[PDB]
């Protein structure tokens, strides 16, 4: 059984939006249902619990703005005046005892500058030649600039995992973010290629990463 | 409300730690414990404050009743490594502005290593873009470093961001990702460019001269 | 339920 959430994106702000939650394996009209959300680098926040029988009930905070509805397959989250305050990735939840199924979360990101989606460029990062050769080396991608998040980053199609470091992304002053992603690898890995999408803008870039060349 | 404390705690690996979850009205026994660990969805060790969900371990003892619970997680892992957080349940009796606690941060002690370090000069494409970014990357080490730019030997104050990675599952340590970014004019202003990173009186240093790459 |  599982859950997972949709509708997250850029919202201008005072805006409204309105995130679904799709279940699968289990009845909505048997189980409590919920909605959680989390700001960068801050705790979680209950939201609202609607119980398969019974009154909703909602955080102190979020009456008023906030519904919580359902169909026989679906429960959503209507926001409404939504500020940077409300940035954060928000969670569907089954209650069942406590929230024992989370859903992957979806980013709802309010822009203090309003910016609109912006497409991150992808740079390669491999070392300057380093004059003794070795069997392995370290390689990369810098991707920059990008707005609202996530990003996704793979290597060689998915197929390269054991070593890969992808950082937490940064939000630079401007408001837009970036991230970078490094791989080592011995040879049979090369060459390497990152795959970096944005959903967003619909951006997928596939990079390859050659090591300098001496 | 539903106070935690401490708001972090560090201990070695194999050992035990207990943690609080102080709600100021009674919860009876509605109280869930979850595990986070940065950049994933929380996940539910425990319910009813004392029985453990499916596969959990059975070294995380939960315990208490009314307003007053514990967690505590003996022969600690490095897998531990984790923010923990309780979670009332009683929507029916209280009104809440937060059902959870605001967290418990639990760092895993293990042995001391020394990062090594990468330097990454910018891409040839970067130039034109008028903006260069020049990465540096601290990799497996603990405790926590400080990094250091230097440009021709000057400590640079601005255009640095750094981001760190969760203490790895199976030795504890971190990654850390510095990154300074330049106009290309300043950029091409300068030839010597350091990333020095320190581990009280460890430093390790990488270097690269923008003329050799 | 959620009552105690």
């Amino acid at each position: 059984q599982s859950v997972e959430e949709s509708g997250g994106r850029l919202v201008t702000p005072g805006g409204s939006l309105t995130l679904t939650c799709t279940v699968s394996g289990f009845s909505l009209s048997r189980y409590n249902m919920g909605w959680v959300r989390q700001a960068p680098g801050k705790g979680l926040e209950w939201i609202g619990w609607i119980p398969f029988r019974g009154s909703l009930k909602y955080a102190t905070w979020a009456t008023g703005r906030f519904t919580i509805s359902r169909t026989s397959t679906t429960v959503d989250l209507r926001m409404t005046g939504l500020t940077a305050a409300d940035t954060a990735t928000y969670f569907c939840v089954r209650s069942s005892d406590g929230f024992d199924l989370w859903g992957p979360g979806t980013l709802v990101t309010i822009s203090s500058s309003s910016g609109q989606p912006k497409a991150p460029s992808v740079f390669p990062l491999a070392p300057c030649c380093g004059d003794t050769p070795s069997s392995t080396v370290t390689l990369g991608c810098l991707v920059k600039g990008y707005l609202p998040e996530p990003v996704t980053v793979t290597w060689n199609s998915g197929t390269l995992t054991n070593g890969v470091r992808t950082f937490p992304s940064v939000r630079q002053s401007s408001g837009l973010y970036s991230l970078s992603s490094v791989v080592s690898v011995t040879s049979s890995s090369q060459p390497v290629t990152c795959n970096v999408a944005h959903p967003a803008t619909n951006t997928k870039v596939d990079k390859t990463v050659a090591p300098s060349t001496c | 409300d539903m106070t935690q404390t401490p708001a972090s705690v560090e201990a070695v690996v194999g050992g035990t730690v207990t943690i609080k979850c102080q709600a100021s009205r009674d919860t009876g026994d509605g109280l869930i414990w979850y595990q986070q660990k940065p950049g994933q969805p929380p996940k539910r060790l425990i319910y009813k404050a004392s029985t453990v969900a499916s596969g959990v371990p059975s070294r995380f003892k939960g315990r208490g009743s009314g307003t007053d619970f514990t967690l505590t997680i003996s022969d600690l892992e490095c897998a531990d490594a984790a923010t923990y957080y309780c979670h009332s349940n009683f929507y029916n009796r209280w009104t809440y502005g937060n059902a959870f606690g605001g967290g418990t941060e639990v760092v895993v002690k293990g042995d001391p290593v020394a990062p090594t370090v990468l330097i990454f000069p910018p891409a040839a494409d970067q130039v034109a873009t008028g903006t260069v970014t020049i990465v540096c990357v601290a990799n497996k080490y603990f405790p926590d470093v400080t990094v250091t730019w230097e440009v021709d030997g000057t400590t640079q104050t601005t255009g640095i961001e750094n981001s760190k990675t969760p203490q790895n599952s199976a030795d504890c340590t971190y990654n850390l990702s510095s990154t300074l970014t330049l106009t290309s004019t300043q950029y091409n202003s300068h030839k010597e460019y350091t990333c020095k990173v320190t581990q009280g009186t460890t430093s390790v240093v990488q270097s690269f001269n923008r003329g050799d790459c | 339920g959620x009552a105690g």
